[PDB]
RNA sequence: UAAUUGCGAUAACGAACGAGACCUUAACCUACUAAAUAGUGGUGCUAGCAUUUGCUGGUUAUCCACUUCUUAGAGGGACUAUCGGUUUCAAGCCGAUGGAAGUUUGAGGCAAUAACAGGUCUGUGAUGCCCUUAGACGUUCUGGGCCGCACGCGCGCUACACUGACGGAGCCAGCGAGUCUAACCUUGGCCGAGAGGUCUUGGUAAUCUUGUGAAACUCCGUCGUGCUGGGGAUAGAGCAUUGUAAUUAUUGCUCUUCAACGAGGAAUUCCUAGUAAGCGCAAGUCAUCAGCUUGCGUUGAUUACGUCCCUGCCCUUUGUACACACC
């Protein structure tokens, strides 16, 4: 038929890619995995623990491939929510601007990435192979 | 998850670090119960010591929780993050420590004591019982002296 | 804090021959017979679910349905 | 609660005095025929003088009618 | 160059502008398929125009629609009414009328804003409180 | 659109009554194809008082 | 449970101080051509149903 | 049931919810009746609608909220409290939920329960502030305040307790479907007229 | 000093709930020259044949 | 120098600007004019300079402590 | 009738101010004018999956055409239209159809005559008079204070949770602003858990910051009714930024400490449709500081569409010795 990323459903698409991800072995990541909550808005860390960096290793390359460019400033501000300032009003802060520098880093080490001239960092063309073949198996769950 | 059954293996009551600990709660929550412990300090060191958080607090192997006792009572030399503590730069040993249980509500009379014996405004304040950071006092606070 | 939010050993019997006679269950419908926690009770009903005990008419989280073995 | 002021009806009561032979009794020529024989200075405003004249026109067919 | 057209809906700030060629029944908003856009529950209220029209009636048809501004259900009430008039304005141009006539009536008879552009909007605030209509706490010493 | 929201007294008494001003700005553009001559007949009355014209060439 | 059916055929108005009531006269399409007035507590239109329980009793105007 | 492809995959489950007799998603919307005079023309149904999200202004003009789809109008009683003011899909979700329920035990189709659930909450009498006075309330009244007390109640039980609220509104209606003395609403509502005779 | 100020005793806040209000504190307005608006205090008028030369 | 240089020009029907005949009520009550004589003047002057409208108010003070404020207007005139 | 808005009665007839008109904003134009500082289709050039020719992107101009979407100029459009029901069958009102729209179309702007010892000499180099003027009440510098805390009142912010907190994940607005003698709005690359730092860049702006990927909300899990993970006051220890200066802690982050608060007495506020309410955002303020305000959009109800009982205010009639007008 010829899949595509957009045919696929969001949610079982992206944990699609982090299985493969994580049974995969490449992985690069930075080791300070145990403590980070992913942003100061947030209040306690992700609850996966071994893993989770491959969701959103996942969550990395969906959006940077439907987009043209995007930079670390914008996915802080995609992934990051609002932040309890205790007794204060709810406020919406941006997420860790590092946990993201170095999630699309230990990536394009595996080239799913490019750095995208006017900055940024544009889909990969090997990632463009990465691409919807994973969602082929997507689909195949419904076969 | 999955479901699993324990023949007896799980104890509810458990006290250790001078501290009770509930059974039937869950061990990354259990935990902290003690004082200078934090939701995301346990949680940290229960991994760092190889513990399942998934399941309660009593099924833990013995041996498990003395680990997790000496990663807390000597966290810098096992690898945890030096801001990540009640206790960098202390104040008279530029060491690096975690203030936990009993030692905690010592050492808040430590410094306290201390800014009292030194004479500095905010130890006054403290010793008369009333905000040190600069609120304003004159509306709230009023009823629980 | 109460009442077996763990295994409860010789409760998994009780499980088993209760479940038949049901039209609803849910988290709630077992917490509701003097029973296992929210916790370690969300997490039955799809370990029954592997072979014949439910027909899951729900579809998502924070609300299930399942209902007697046909 | 629309209750056309009076300045309205003044002009179509006038009208009503002078155009009979035209001001059929459907809006539209009506309006038509105000941009060309009166100085209105609104759309609106000739709107309203419009649709008054014509209920006007429309129910003296049926019967008298004061002024 | 085909026969095709260009048609858009709007509810709130949302604008739902929509292109229809003479193709092969392939339908995506944004470049993903109707088959799922979660607002979940509230997807039924876009597949109402297939089913109500009878679901063939895309055979020599082709949609894909874009929206921009709005909301999670703003753009989801604006792209099916952008689509309705879509397929109306299709058989204005190269199909009949009887057929296109039955389409509109087949429409308004059941029509929650398929193809009236609903006028309601968001009404300003006036000094005196942080609201439409509401006014701050008054006090009455 | 350029707005001033201001309160009405002078003093802080009575309603707290608040007034938008505004000032509306208006700066449309031409790309033109003219010679080396009329490059200063468009500068002579063309204008009227209180419009800017501004004109420079460029492409870079 | 003796009941009845009274449906409205014309309305009366606002009764009561605060005029939240309307007396309406109703007309029971079982043994129809009957003549009764009965007050409600909702906003009604012309046409409408309300069953009354007890056919024997009328009140008037509300202080 | 003459099945039509395209190039997209539309699911056989939507290529059966068509124009063939129309349901709610899963819920069959002929066959649901008002068993009692009263409120009827007041329980819009038959307009069917597959799903209660409607953008309609039914309060530009009075009379419009009764041709609103009932279940809707029941839906919309939900979004309240501030901390559930607009919420409107959270709801949504919710009745889907109840329905899924409410059929859990009961055979008869929910969209059927549902009116059999407003009917023994309409209080055919009540009284007002003279001592008091006895009087019968409107049959759109009798519908608002049927829901208002249904959801009031429902709201009321899934507050402080594990259940789910669309376990106790399901129960709460399934309760009112025929009053078994249990829901909140057959009591206020029979005794919102037990006092109508206090004054006669 | 500050010594003086913890030393000194009569400081604190149980030094002070220890006490009792003085009743001023629940006192209000006393809406002193409210009532007198209209009744000119300069005990000085304004002749008529100064205003009518005036104005 | 030479950026701007400014020629004064002569006001046609200064009884129609209103600056140029407040400025007159000044400049008369300040020579000494009864206030009715000076305000009714140049009323009556703005009315015989064409416009179909006026209006003159003066508040304030004079030589009574307490302040009055007199209105004087002829014609036609618009406010809404 | 919203209206001294009109119908009608009429010793009055005909007018004017004010209401209306008018102006502005939001809604409607596939009809006019056309725009690489807006966008659409084709086509070059180009990337992936399938392959049958499809499906999804890239490309500051590769070219060709257009103005539906965007923008703002000119027009048009509604006048409560048509039909009916009600009524002195009058002004009008009510229902139905049609309609972008039929609640003054929604929202504002403007707004006469008078009245107050209403507030403002602490906005004014507006000002009368009085006070002071070299040990100054002028003025500047240094430090403190306006925050001071047994209590009383008012506008508010966060909550007491399971229509939930939490953790991933799906991810959509609209009003604005923004740096020259300059340090404003900031993309992107690295370093950092974070806050933040550092290296460059676009922008005087529909061109760059920005699709402001906001928040609620949607989805999938972890929790389990127990102050519980709800909740985040108080408090210790450290790391940052603004600033000549942060002590009485400017603000930010990290860890730890884990109160009251289990739906609130007597009372009282605001509100009728994209309104209430929840939700966040821009602007004002601004070196730093919003729990404030002015606007914005986001999700979006319940219940009225009535009355004069409460309350307030108007209007007649009436009494009056008040007219400096019941202070
Ligand atoms: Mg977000
Ligand atoms: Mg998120
Ligand atoms: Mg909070
Ligand atoms: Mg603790
Ligand atoms: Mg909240
Ligand atoms: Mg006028
Ligand atoms: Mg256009
Ligand atoms: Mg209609
Ligand atoms: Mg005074
Ligand atoms: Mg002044
Ligand atoms: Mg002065
Ligand atoms: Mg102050
Ligand atoms: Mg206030
Ligand atoms: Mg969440
Ligand atoms: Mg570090
Ligand atoms: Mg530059
Ligand atoms: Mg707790
Ligand atoms: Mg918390
Ligand atoms: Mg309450
Ligand atoms: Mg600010
Ligand atoms: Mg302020
Ligand atoms: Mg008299």
């Amino acid at each position: 038929p010829g899949v595509s990323v957009r045919d696929v459903a969001a949610q079982d698409f992206i944990n699609a890619y982090a299985s493969f991800l994580q049974r995969q072995g490449k992985l690069e990541v930075p080791g300070y995995v145990d403590i980070v909550k992913t942003s100061s808005g947030n209040e306690m860390p992700p609850q996966d623990a071994e893993g989770w960096f491959y969701k959103r290793a996942a969550s990395v390359a969906r959006h940077i491939y439907m987009r043209k460019q995007v930079g670390v400033g914008k996915l802080n501000k995609l992934y990051g929510g609002a932040k309890s300032r205790g007794v204060r009003p709810y406020k919406h802060i941006d997420a860790s601007g590092s946990i993201n520098r170095k999630v699309l880093q230990a990536l394009e080490k595996i080239g799913i990435v490019e750095i995208s001239p006017k900055g940024g960092r544009r889909i990969s063309e090997n990632g463009q192979r990465d691409l919807d073949r994973i969602a082929a198996q997507t689909l195949e769950e419904d076969e | 998850s999955l479901v699993v059954q324990e023949q007896g293996s799980f104890q509810h009551i458990l006290r250790l670090l001078n501290t009770n600990v509930d059974g039937n709660i869950k061990i990354v929550y259990a935990l902290t119960t003690i004082k200078g412990v934090g939701r995301r300090y346990s949680n940290l060191v229960c991994k760092k010591a190889d513990v399942d958080l998934h399941k309660r607090a009593g099924e833990l192997t013995q041996e498990e929780l003395e680990r997790i006792v000496q990663i807390m009572q000597n966290p810098t030399h096992y690898k945890i993050p030096a801001w990540f503590l009640n206790r960098q730069n202390d104040i008279t040993d530029g060491k690096d420590y975690h203030t936990l249980a009993n030692n905690v509500e010592s050492k808040l009379r430590d410094d306290l004591e201390r800014l009292k014996k030194i004479r500095a405004h905010r130890g006054i304040r403290h010793f008369w019982g009333l905000r040190v950071r600069g609120q304003h006092t004159k509306t709230t606070g009023r009823r629980r002296a | 804090a109460q009442h077996a939010v763990i295994l409860d050993q010789e409760k998994y019997d009780r499980i088993l021959k209760e479940v038949p006679t049901y039209r609803y269950v849910s988290v709630s419908v077992l917490v509701d017979r003097l029973k296992i926690g929210g916790s370690l009770a969300r997490i039955a009903l799809r370990h029954l679910e592997k072979e014949g005990i439910i027909k899951p008419i729900s579809k998502h989280s924070k609300q299930a349905i399942y209902t007697r073995a046909t | 609660g629309r209750v056309r002021t009076k300045t309205v009806k003044r002009a179509s009561k006038a009208l009503i005095e002078r155009y009979y032979p035209k001001l059929t009794l459907d809006f539209q020529t009506n309006k038509r025929l105000c941009d060309e024989i009166a100085t209105i200075q609104s759309k609106r405003l000739r709107n309203k003088i419009a649709g008054y004249t014509t209920h006007l026109m429309k129910r003296i067919q049926k019967g008298p009618v004061r002024g | 160059a085909v026969p095709s057209v260009q048609t858009f809906g709007k509810k709130k700030s949302a604008t739902a502008v929509a292109h229809v060629k003479a193709g092969k029944g392939l339908i995506k908003v944004n470049g993903s398929p109707i088959t799922l856009v979660e607002p979940e529950i509230l997807r039924f209220k876009v597949y109402e125009p297939l089913l109500l029209v009878g679901l063939d009636k895309f055979s020599n048809i082709d949609i894909r629609v874009r929206v921009t501004g709005g909301g999670h259900v703003s753009q989801v009430y604006a792209i099916r009414q952008a689509i309705a008039k879509g397929l109306v304005a299709y058989h204005q141009k190269y199909v009949d009328e009887q057929s296109k006539n039955e389409l509109k009536k087949a429409f308004t008879s059941y029509d929650r804003t398929l193809l009236i552009a609903d006028s309601r909007r968001p009404e300003p605030k006036k000094f005196g409180g942080k609201g439409a209509r509401s006014r701050f706490q008054k006090s009455y010493r | 659109v350029l707005k001033i929201s201001t309160r009405k007294t002078p003093n802080g008494e009575g309603s707290k009554t608040w007034e938008t001003y505004e000032m509306r700005i208006h700066k449309r553009y031409i790309d033109l194809e003219a010679p080396v001559q009329i490059v200063k007949r468009i500068t002579q009355i063309t204008i009227e008082p209180g419009v800017d014209v501004e004109v420079v060439v460029a492409s870079n | 449970t003796p009941v009845t059916l009274a449906k409205v055929i014309k309305v009366l108005g606002r009764t009561g101080s605060r005029g939240g009531v309307t007396q309406v006269r109703v007309e029971f399409l079982e043994d129809t051509s009957r003549t009764i007035v009965r007050n409600v507590k909702g906003p009604v239109r012309e046409n409408d149903i309300l069953v009354l329980m007890e056919s024997e009793r009328e009140a008037r105007r509300l202080r | 049931f003459t099945p039509v492809v395209l190039a997209t995959p539309i699911p056989e489950e939507v290529q059966q919810a068509q124009t063939e007799i129309k349901l709610f998603n899963k819920w069959s919307f002929e066959e649901v009746e008002v068993k009692d005079a009263s409120l009827v023309d007041y329980v819009q149904v038959r307009q069917p609608i597959f799903v209660a999200h409607t953008a309609g202004r039914y309060a530009n003009k009075r009379f419009r909220k009764a041709q609103c789809p009932i279940i809707e109008r029941l839906t919309n009683s939900l979004m309240m409290n501030g901390r559930n003011n607009g919420k409107k899909l959270k709801a949504v979700r919710i009745i889907k939920h109840t329905l899924d329920i409410i059929n859990v035990l009961t055979d008869q189709n929910p969209i059927q329960v549902v009116v059999d659930a407003i009917t023994n909450t309409g209080p055919r009498e009540d009284t007002t502030r003279v001592r008091r006075q006895a009087v019968d309330v409107s049959p759109l009244r009798r519908v608002n305040q049927a829901i208002a007390l249904l959801t009031i109640g429902a709201r009321e039980a899934a507050f402080r307790n594990i259940k789910t609220i669309a376990e106790t509104l399901a129960e709460e209606l399934i309760n009112a479907a025929k009053g078994s003395s249990t829901s909140y609403a057959i009591k206020k509502k029979d005794e919102l007229e037990r006092v109508a005779k206090s004054n006669r | 000093g500050n010594e003086g100020a913890i030393r000194d005793k009569t400081a604190g806040r149980r030094n002070n709930r220890s006490k009792d209000v003085t009743d001023s504190a629940t006192t209000k307005k006393s809406n002193t020259r409210r009532a007198t608006d209209r009744h000119s205090r300069t005990g000085k008028t304004d002749t008529k044949k100064k205003v009518n030369q005036g104005w | 120098p030479g950026t701007i240089v400014l020629y004064a020009e002569r006001v046609q029907d200064r009884g129609l600007s209103a600056v140029a005949q407040a400025e007159s009520m000044k400049f008369k009550l300040l020579n000494g004019l009864a206030i009715r004589r000076a305000a009714y003047g140049v009323v009556r002057y703005v009315m015989e300079s064409g416009a179909k409208g006026c209006e003159v108010v003066v508040s304030g003070k004079l030589r009574a402590a307490r302040a009055k404020a007199m209105k004087f207007a002829d014609g036609f005139l618009i406010h809404s």
